[PDB]
């Protein structure tokens, strides 16, 4: 999403979350986060509603 | 007109925050009281068990008394 934004993805406000170690734990806490960070999309998706086309 | 789903004016947000709040006691607090309420139940058995020892030696001197 952030190295080749294939549609309107760059003009809304996130960031992904960086593993530190080999484990699962935490990558158990980058997928909350990215769940987190879905929900400010969405956040940002719904005010940013054209009514254009279908 | 056209009818569709818009935003009314823009909306609210939303949070993002991990809200943890991390109440409860500390370690010396929680610590304290769970020892001060141990010594307060070890002053009131000590009491009872010597009280109860003063009993049973009455009931000594009752098998002694009717032995013969």
């Amino acid at each position: 999403r952030k190295t080749q934004p294939y549609d309107v993805y760059d003009q809304v406000e996130f960031d992904v979350p960086i593993g530190s170690r080999g484990d699962c734990y935490d990558r158990y806490l980058c997928r909350v986060e990215e769940m987190r960070q879905s929900i400010r999309i969405i956040s940002q998706c719904l005010n940013k509603m054209p009514p254009g086309e279908i | 007109v056209k009818q569709d789903m818009p935003p009314v004016g823009g909306y609210g947000p939303i949070d993002y925050k991990r809200n943890l709040p991390r109440r409860g006691l500390s370690g010396y607090s929680m610590f304290a009281v769970g020892i001060g309420a141990l010594l307060f139940g070890y002053w009131s058995m000590m009491r009872w068990n010597r009280e109860r020892r003063r009993l049973q030696i009455e009931d000594f001197e009752a098998r002694i008394a009717l032995m013969p």
